[PDB]
């Protein structure tokens, strides 16, 4: 589903942002 | 034998989602590994509350795209969480972001129905994390590694 992928990509981006900040 | 990692994970995640949805803290003490679970829950409050605040517009957008109709309507969310990890990368930033969006979905469920239950949601999150990343979680020392990775001050 195209919307599910957009949501996943957004959650992944936020998640990497938080991970890079505390890495 | 028992699945203590699943039990402990579901308790932390369910507690956070319930208190976020209802606005009230649960008073009864936690079970096995209470020390870790308490710190983990406190870390989730500090970090997760911030993730939600700092990304609330994107979170609202995602809610709109998922159009979650009721407390049992969590299959798409499960697919999303599996998709998040499908590039093969696992880290605590991604994990806390999924739990934070879970609490956001939990508050949404309450707006559409005051009697909404959060257990189906907390179970779907816990399943993705514990079942599909079991050994990764073990290697990271579970919720101790979660607490240590964010090292929140004055817990
Ligand atoms: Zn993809
Ligand atoms: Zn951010
Ligand atoms: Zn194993
Ligand atoms: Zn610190």
């Amino acid at each position: 589903a195209p919307k599910e992928k957009e949501v996943a990509e957004t959650l992944r981006k936020i998640g990497e942002e938080i991970n890079e900040a505390l890495k | 034998g028992s699945d203590e990692l699943y039990r402990q994970s579901l308790e932390i995640i369910s507690r956070y989602l319930r208190e976020q949805a209802t606005g009230a803290k649960d008073t009864k003490p936690m079970g096995r590994s209470g020390a870790t679970s308490r710190k983990a829950l406190e870390t989730l409050r500090r970090v997760g509350d911030g993730v939600q605040r700092n990304h609330e517009t994107a979170f609202q957008g995602m809610l709109r795209k998922l159009d979650i109709k009721n407390e049992d309507d969590v299959k798409s969310l499960s697919r999303v969480m599996i998709h998040v990890f499908s590039d093969g990368v696992t880290n605590w930033g991604r994990i806390v972001t999924l739990i934070s969006f879970g609490a956001f979905v939990a508050k949404h469920l309450k707006t559409i129905n005051q009697e909404s239950c959060i257990e189906p949601l907390a179970e779907s999150i816990t399943d993705v994390l514990v079942r599909t990343k079991r050994d990764w979680l073990v290697k990271q020392r579970g919720w101790d590694g979660f607490v240590e990775f964010f090292h929140v001050e004055d817990l």
